[PDB]
């Protein structure tokens, strides 16, 4: 919608204002990666300014030696207008990694995504939980640990890991304060993954809460989760069973590119994410 | 008076609120408490400039020969002033008036920011004057008094404009942070009025009543923040941030 | 001991961050007026180093055997954030391992329980500060080098 | 069938829709932008003995 | 036993070293009051005794 | 003003003291500040329901 918009009423309108009428242009990849890279705000003014911006380098390059004709500005050429990039787009990962997992965020400016990672190291049964985490999301990780504690021959986990592993949760970046139970799912796979020496598949974004029981509970703001985890090159969701209400809202292409999966269980969620057989010694 | 009233410059409304003062005879050889308001106000309508311009050159490689022998550094914040200077340069007629993406200096204290609105005002040839606005919080201080009462006074831009008498001066709008608001005044409302290239055509006082010549007057505003400024302001600017000094 | 760098609104600053693991049961403490993110930062890459305990020549049981010690000089200055994730790595490693880090290196960056460095902000004074008190090589995160220009 | 008032981010075109609404039926248009002061003795005036 | 004719000041560090400290005027002054004659001061002070 | 304050209600109290502010409004001379004060008073004073 930003690059149909910046493609009909902006661009010429910075274009005609600046003085240029038809000695310079753009393409849509640079317009892409202005939006994406110079831009992160929910309105559309930020990338105003930002085609201004533009259209007055160019003005500048024609009053210090003219040209014949049109310029056609790649997507090369837009830091040579604008400068350093001052933001870092998401990128999926492709390998499966054991220990952790892939999940999705929101803010009020647009989803992004967040990767949990687990390391279980020898000890003696303590809980440590980093990365600015609020207390819902502790109390998240502890009903996730407590059904894994519950059901070890279910998934071949150790016998005894409530008093020989020391567990240790990390979200990056440390820096930014992360709330809310809507990653019940995505700590549970990667403790389970951490604690049985098999890797997770990172292809899957996923959410939903998680009862003390096994059960998969609705979350909140489902569409911009799934536009995040289309953007970022992500064709396989998991996503709750009651949630499947929520899909009629999504354009028609984001909703054919992805396969998504609904679930009630966690148990469908651990046979689907894990590969089965293990790849690292165990841990203690 | 009528010797130095119907000389070159004024218009014709002008000239209507000219020959006020014919009738006006005696009530100063002997009182009044208003009578030196209209001998002062004709000397202020014959006081400011009419139809006298400074020819401008607006070459940016001379702007270059000019900025750099009077400043060290801060070569990136020169080349976004000729960005600016290039683009108010190129567009005549229309887009010239509807958007004005008005320079803002963003930086700590101790950095050079007036010295650089100095050298602007130096590379166009033109005459500047400096107008600060830092204990300011009453719009009868950028507009006019009205004459009807004892002391009235213009604002600070007919200052600016009989200071120097070219048509189209540089004003530096110093330290628009420091505008105080509260309850009963704001004149931000003026400065919005006087700003935006679009009414300010239209422009009085509350002393004077004729229109103005605020067209091509070029207009430069400082500040130390951003966080300050009022949100109908912060929509006619396009801000330069000056950052420190390195130790070398 | 390793060399960092700190970023003030007036400048940069070098900071020495000094570790020591005395005979103990596994207490960790923090001292110096730290932050909690840089009190986190320091515990990820303490679990990092357990995690990868043969890589490095680490003894074997370090986790109930040894009491670390992190102290940022000086006191009664509040320090906070967290780019010095790779220099209390290589802090603690120095220490537990008992091989000397090189001091003329300067470093920043932050770090995960993967190991992977993670960019920073505020590039330029950092190198200005390392420059001008003669420090002739950095480490840095690749996904800075946008900003070496 | 009440008031309408027009919720969301800014940047999103809030102002546009209303100059678009009144060009389509032919009115004028104008904006306050309240909040300016800090009492409600600007919306209402004063009277000529202040 | 630790001698106590001999007032001592200074920040020490965790790898056993001494760093500068602030109020070395008064601090000097008070000693001389009270009758000690011997100071343990870090090197880095020694630009304000003058 | 004299008449509106002899119509509307009153309590007796309430009656001499409304007429001894407007003797003392008739004294003063308009247009100073003071007279203001007292003419807003009396007008508050007899358009509230007795
Ligand atoms: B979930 O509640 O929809 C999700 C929680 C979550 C889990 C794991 C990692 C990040 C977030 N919510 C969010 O993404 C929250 C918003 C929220 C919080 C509580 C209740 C409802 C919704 N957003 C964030 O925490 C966030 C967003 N962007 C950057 C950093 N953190
Ligand atoms: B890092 O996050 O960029 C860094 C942390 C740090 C580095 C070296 C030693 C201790 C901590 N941050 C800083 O440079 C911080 C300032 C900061 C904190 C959070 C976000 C941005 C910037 N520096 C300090 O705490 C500090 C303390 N005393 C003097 C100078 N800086
Ligand atoms: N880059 C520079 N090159 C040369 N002289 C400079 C430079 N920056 C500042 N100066 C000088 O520093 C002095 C102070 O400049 P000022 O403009 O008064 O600073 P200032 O930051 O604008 O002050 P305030 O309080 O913020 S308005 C002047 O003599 C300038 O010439
Ligand atoms: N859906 C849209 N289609 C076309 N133009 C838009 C759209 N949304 C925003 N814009 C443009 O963006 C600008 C935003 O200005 P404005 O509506 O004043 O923002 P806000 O309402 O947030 O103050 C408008 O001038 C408009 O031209």
């Amino acid at each position: 919608e930003k690059q149909a918009i910046a493609r009909q009423y902006l661009w010429p309108k910075q274009v005609r204002e600046s003085g240029m009428e038809g000695r310079i242009e753009v393409t849509d990849a640079a317009i892409l990666r202005v939006i994406s890279e110079y831009t992160r705000e929910a309105g559309v003014r930020g990338l105003e300014r930002e085609l201004g911006k533009i259209a007055r380098k160019g003005a500048k390059f024609w009053l210090e030696g003219a040209w014949e004709g049109l310029r056609t500005i790649d997507a090369s050429d837009i830091p040579t207008y604008l400068g350093i990039p001052r933001y870092r787009p998401d990128k999926a990962e492709t390998e499966p990694q054991v220990g952790t997992a892939q999940g999705l965020a929101w803010t009020p400016v647009g989803g992004t995504l967040l990767t949990i990672e687990v390391a279980a190291v020898p000890g003696s049964g303590k809980l440590s939980l980093t990365g600015q985490l609020g207390e819902v999301m502790k109390e998240s990780a502890q009903a996730a640990l407590t059904y894994l504690r519950a059901h070890t021959q279910d998934y071949g986990l150790p016998e005894d890991f409530y008093n020989k592993v020391d567990l240790h949760v990390h979200v990056p970046d440390g820096a930014t304060p992360k709330d809310g139970p809507s990653a019940g799912i995505t700590m549970a796979t990667a403790i389970a993954s951490a604690l049985s020496r098999r890797p997770a598949r990172m292809d899957i974004a996923m959410t939903g809460e998680v009862s003390l029981r096994g059960k998969v509970m609705p979350i909140g703001g489902v569409k911009e989760k799934l536009l995040a985890a289309h953007q970022a090159g992500i064709h396989k969701i998991v996503l709750p069973k009651d949630n499947e209400a929520q899909l009629e809202e999504l354009p028609k292409e984001v909703l054919e590119g992805l396969e998504i999966k609904l679930v009630e269980d966690v148990g469908e969620v651990l046979e689907y994410l894990l590969l089965p057989e293990p790849t690292m010694p165990p841990v203690v | 008076l009528r010797k130095k009233i119907e000389e070159v410059g004024m218009p014709e409304a002008v000239k209507t609120k000219a020959l006020k003062e014919l009738d006006r005879l005696e009530r100063m050889q002997q009182g009044s408490p208003e009578a030196t308001v209209a001998r002062t106000y004709l000397d202020w309508l014959t006081e400011v400039p009419w139809s006298k311009a400074d020819p401008e050159v607006l070459d940016i490689n001379h702007t270059r020969q000019v900025l750099d022998e009077d400043h060290y550094g801060l070569k990136d914040v020169k080349e976004r002033i000729l960005e600016y200077l290039a683009v108010r340069q190129l567009t005549q007629g229309l887009d010239v008036r509807n958007k004005a993406p008005i320079l803002v200096l963003v930086g700590p204290p101790g950095v050079g920011k007036t010295s650089l609105g100095r050298s602007i005002a130096r590379s166009m040839n033109r005459k500047f004057h400096r107008i600060s606005l830092g204990g300011v919080r009453d719009e009868a201080e950028i507009r006019g008094h009205r004459r009807t009462y004892i002391g009235a006074m213009p604002g600070k831009l007919i200052h600016a404009m009989k200071q120097v008498g070219v048509i189209n001066p540089v004003i530096l709008l110093d330290e628009i942070d420091k505008m105080s608001s509260d309850w009963r005044g704001d004149p931000a409302s003026a400065m919005l009025e006087v700003l935006d290239p679009e009414q300010n055509n239209t422009f009085t006082d509350h002393y004077l009543d004729v229109p103005y010549d605020l067209s091509k007057v070029f207009f430069i505003t400082t500040a130390n923040t951003l966080q300050t400024i009022p949100r109908p302001l912060l929509d006619r600017m396009e801000v330069i941030e000056i950052p420190g000094y390195t130790n070398m």
